[PDB]
């Protein structure tokens, strides 16, 4: 009851790139939990100020066809932002992949995971922020966010 | 060099004991609100392949621009773009190619 | 004494999708320690209910030669499970990616990282399943899995 | 003051694969913080002996061109190794892609993390070791390295 | 609606309290053997290259297959695979495209 | 063998109380400097497309090498590349391919 964790999970659903994930939810049909942090659009809000270890699993995945009059490549990116006080975002964590270049491809499948630790304060705001939201797979064990105090 | 209600202006940030606003280092960085931050925020830098549209300042991050012959979209942030040379067969070009945008292909009738 | 945590590793030598890693080991000569938790059927056995944040690595390598008559993407997943008082496992974690579609692709290099924190009560077991078994080399420094206590 | 962590980034700058990353610095403006460890020739050296989570994220970035006398395969490889009381480096973990085989490649976007947990006592030194260190993209969001007691 | 021996039957799972059964929200969630489960497992949600072979009930988990023209196999459960259209030079279809399987082509015996 | 000003010798590692060297096991584990180590470090296995050039001793760690035609180098030490067969056009080989290189094309 005094530990101080999160791992939320979703289904599908400004200052930052990307576009900011908010379908997530806190249901233990979904493995996932609140303890000591709570969720609000789609942020984790921050009760006790300390060092956290904070991380976030992004599925795309796509069944592509060469699209004709379009370039193809993809740029898959994961932003992990805060919203401190201070009225823009910043950026904590970046991870990214491009899409296999070669034109026989015909799907693509690439789960991105990152973490790392962070002092946060009292009252600051986590978020998860992606590019191609649309190939996003938010199935619970593919897709999640969380963090725990580390210190 | 004071920190007015607990903040100091754009191009500035607090000291450690909150009692002085330091200003940022030209190029270096930046605040463009006022902040309580016991730092700037380290100016932006452009990769080869992007210009340098303008400079950091003390109050503004640098802007960047994809190099002539590239763009980007809102979904590539990452890197630029190489504008396609060609239409696909059965297509003309219309439109050119921009920082942000790929050349316009339409179909042909003749 | 009264830390909880693991980190197991291999060698280079059922209701669940892919194929269950138990070729796992105690000793560090490799790097591996258990602390609070046994391995049974390479799974990992938890003593301490609570919340653990579990995590997974499997390098995927391969020195592929472009086969004829035959379809070459593959699919690399790693799946992270748990058995429960429930009969059937129950996915916590998949992580994926697909290999290169090229016709000049000579080898292939995909290592698979992911985690998270998932709530486990006494007795729970956990363990990695993964796809193309046959690819994943089990150097201890490249393939591994670990869980601790956060809180 | 008794939390023992860390999280070091940077800025661009003999037994062990790849080269040492050694850039790395402690100051706020970068997201990087030292507590109860130190920096010492681009090394996390450890105070307190304990099961310690390390972790690091490199991220390889570039914008290839087919050149000509040479192959243009890469292997993008993230190695963490240690120093103990032993002459020579100890590799503890290692995460390797290749680079997309088509022609048709124009740039390349690898983010690379991995993590586990390992004992380390005290003055043990960790270092993160890499190929190809000229496409490594040194923003501090972007690449770090990490470490945390985890009892 | 009776946990018989601590346990609830398919289709329902045990309360905090451990006095009673409920019972699975049907096409939302399931459970397939006796339990003792705070919560009922979440129903399969095919993907946009699959079909509904069965639906998922209070007992049952919902069944998926690849589409017509695509398969999947032990190795790829991730994603449908598209089956070749057509033989190499010198073969022959000799197996068609199953959800289990690509075509099967043999070389041209004489 | 007894503990030598608390270390032990190469293909050796200490024991638990630090009492007694423990020989390391032959063809599994090594160590080739006098140590502290509780566990010898383990023996490389060279993979499929290489060679053991030698075995693993309790004091040198195997030695494994690229397969003929296949190179290894800085900064590709996981997986043995393929040679290219010949010189782009108009240029001279001045070197061979070997475990180590590529072949060596240079110019007029
Ligand atoms: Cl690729
Ligand atoms: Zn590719």
């Amino acid at each position: 009851p005094q530990r101080v964790a999160a791992h939320i999970t979703g289904t599908r659903g400004e200052k930052a790139l990307g576009r900011k994930i908010n379908s997530w939810e806190s249901s233990r049909s979904g493995h996932s939990f609140l303890s000591n942090l709570h969720l609000r659009n789609g942020e984790l809000v921050i009760h006790e100020k300390g060092f956290y270890y904070i991380y976030s699993q992004t599925y795309f995945r796509f069944q592509e066809e060469i699209k004709e009059n379009t370039k193809n490549d993809k740029q898959m990116v994961q932003y992990i932002y805060k919203y401190t006080s201070y009225p823009d975002p910043i950026l904590l964590m970046k991870s990214a992949r491009n899409s296999c270049w070669s034109k026989d491809a015909e799907y693509g499948l690439y789960s991105i995971y990152q973490g790392g630790i962070f002092e946060l304060k009292e009252n600051d705001r986590i978020f998860v922020s992606v590019t191609n939201e649309h190939l996003i797979d938010m199935d619970h064990e593919a897709s999640f966010f969380g963090a725990f105090l580390v210190g | 060099s004071s920190p007015s209600e607990g903040l100091c202006p754009p191009g500035h940030h607090i000291s450690e004991d909150g009692r002085d606003c330091i200003s940022c280092k030209y190029g270096q960085d930046y605040s463009t609100h006022w902040n309580d931050l016991l730092f700037c925020l380290r100016c932006t830098r452009c990769d080869s392949g992007e210009v340098e549209l303008s400079p950091c300042t003390t109050t503004r991050n640098t802007v960047c621009q994809c190099e002539e012959g590239t763009f980007r979209e809102e979904d590539s942030p990452e890197m630029c773009r190489k504008c396609r040379t060609g239409c696909p067969r059965g297509m003309v070009k219309v439109g050119d190619c921009t920082p942000w945008s790929d050349i316009e292909c339409v179909h042909k009738e003749s």
